[PDB]
């Protein structure tokens, strides 16, 4: 685990200096160009199961310094949708922007960057016991990225989300999270999504993601999007450590090249 | 057998805050044996911070703490080093301190950035040190708490705007759950630990 960061001396262009994957050709994250998406018509529809149910108050929240993290305590499931086989949800991350909505995500579509990206980390637990058991085998793992778009009133299903970084704001921070409606943090329609093999966007950046992305973005208004901004972390250098606003943290987009994206 | 080395680094990297931002000097002391004490210089002057809740110099760590930024720090901090046993004390390099103009830091909890073991074995008869300090806007305040609430025993001392506390001749009644509390208009966060006795 080499140090890494989004800017200055271990930014993105010097991870693959220590992690020597994330100079790889099959990189995450990318834009999305619709009109050279493939038409997967042989997918089975997603299915989501457990995603319906209220979390566990052992569910919880983890301000990482580089993302504030969501460890699931429940079994949430996605199968179809070109997943080799059925998948069961571990942890979730964010990425956002600098203020007033300022693009934040790692993926685009079209071009167009949103406000908040987040993702759902998966392993099949058909094949591993366990997602650090998968990460380590370094075969395959699934995530979902979700867009956050601004809008004028606040989303009510986001509170246990908004009131949980209330509660990380430093660097390390934990808190346990009131009960969420995993559904209600996916997109009213889930109808179209963008499918792509990919790679972790932090080192070591391993090319053994299989991607679903979602087109449709879920709404967050601005003074729900504050308590993104208000989210610390630290920042150490060969004789200062600074307390610093954690923004902008995303991986700047990778090249295609080979790759064909698919769309429902 | 007590030695310390000079520093080696002959300046060090500007340091660029905003206003209102908290930052840690780290001392960096050289290669040595034997027990260190810290001071801090400010433009080839002695830093005299021990009445300031805004500025910390611990002496466990060496490190000097701005539980926030203002305009006056502005200037050229060196660590200086002290070995008793050795009797040699050794100066670090200039360490410029400028402000950014970028605009200044916002309002936010407090982050203990200095604290105690969560567990510490104290022997009968001997002194034990807690510190506690917090880089935070407004500047914290450090108080401290038995989780029995009981009042502290006279003997107890206080220091540097409460970022110590020092329990000499410790004895069993001593032994228990301590915390330190790190508050301010915006939150508070808190550091605690379990003193245990022994003979």
């Amino acid at each position: 685990d080499p140090y890494w960061a989004y800017s200055g001396a271990y930014g993105p262009e010097h991870w693959v200096t220590s992690s020597v994957s994330c100079g790889g050709s099959h990189q995450s994250p990318i834009d999305i160009l619709d009109h050279h998406a493939r038409v997967g018509d042989e997918y089975q529809e997603l299915q989501l199961d457990g995603f319906d149910n209220e979390s566990s108050n052992k569910t919880w929240m983890k301000n990482t310094g580089k993302t504030v993290a969501i460890l699931l305590k429940d079994d949430y499931f996605v199968s179809g949708a070109g997943l080799p086989g059925r998948f069961k949800a571990e942890k979730v991350e964010f990425h956002w922007g600098h203020s007033n909505g300022s693009a934040g995500s790692e993926h685009s579509v079209n071009g167009r960057r949103f406000p908040v990206e987040m993702q759902i980390f998966f392993y099949n637990p058909d094949d591993f016991d366990s997602f650090q058991t998968a990460i380590s085998e370094n075969r395959i793992i699934g995530a979902m990225a979700i867009f956050f778009q601004v809008s004028p009133r606040d989303n009510s299903a986001l509170d246990p989300i908004i009131h949980g970084l209330k509660g990380v704001v430093h660097h390390e921070k934990e808190t346990f999270l009131d009960p969420f409606i995993l559904r209600d943090l996916l997109p009213a329609s889930l109808g179209s999504y963008y499918r792509y093999t990919g790679s972790l966007t932090t080192p070591p950046c391993s090319e053994i993601v299989e991607w679903i992305v979602f087109r449709r973005p879920v709404p967050i208004s601005y003074h729900q999007l504050e308590a993104f901004y208000s989210i610390f972390t630290t920042e150490q250098q060969d004789h200062v450590k600074s307390v610093e606003y954690l923004r902008n943290n995303f991986r700047p987009q990778q090249a295609l090249n080979d790759r064909v994206v698919s769309k429902s | 057998s007590a030695y310390i080395e000079d520093f080696e680094t002959k300046t060090r990297s500007t340091v660029s805050v905003r206003e209102g931002q908290g930052v840690v000097l780290l001392c960096g002391p050289p290669p040595h044996f034997g027990e260190l004490s810290y001071a801090w210089t400010f433009n080839d002057s002695p830093l005299y911070v021990q009445e300031d809740k805004r500025r910390f110099v611990s002496q466990d760590t060496g490190n000097l703490y701005f539980a926030k930024v203002e305009p006056s720090d502005v200037g050229n901090y060196t660590c200086f080093v002290t070995n008793k046993e050795a009797h040699r004390s050794v100066q670090g390099p200039p360490t410029p301190l400028v402000l950014r103009t970028d605009g200044v830091m916002g309002e936010y909890e407090p982050k203990i950035e200095v604290r105690f073991p969560e567990t510490i074995q104290a022997a009968k008869d001997s002194s034990i040190k807690l510190e506690c300090f917090a880089l935070g806007n407004p500047v914290p305040d450090i108080s401290w708490k038995r989780l029995d609430g009981s009042p502290m025993p006279g003997k107890i001392k206080y220091s540097k705007s409460q970022a110590i506390l020092e329990i000499p001749k410790f004895q069993q009644e001593d032994e228990g759950f301590y915390e330190c509390i790190a508050g301010n208009l915006r939150g508070r966060n808190l550091a605690k630990g379990q003193l245990i006795f022994y003979a």
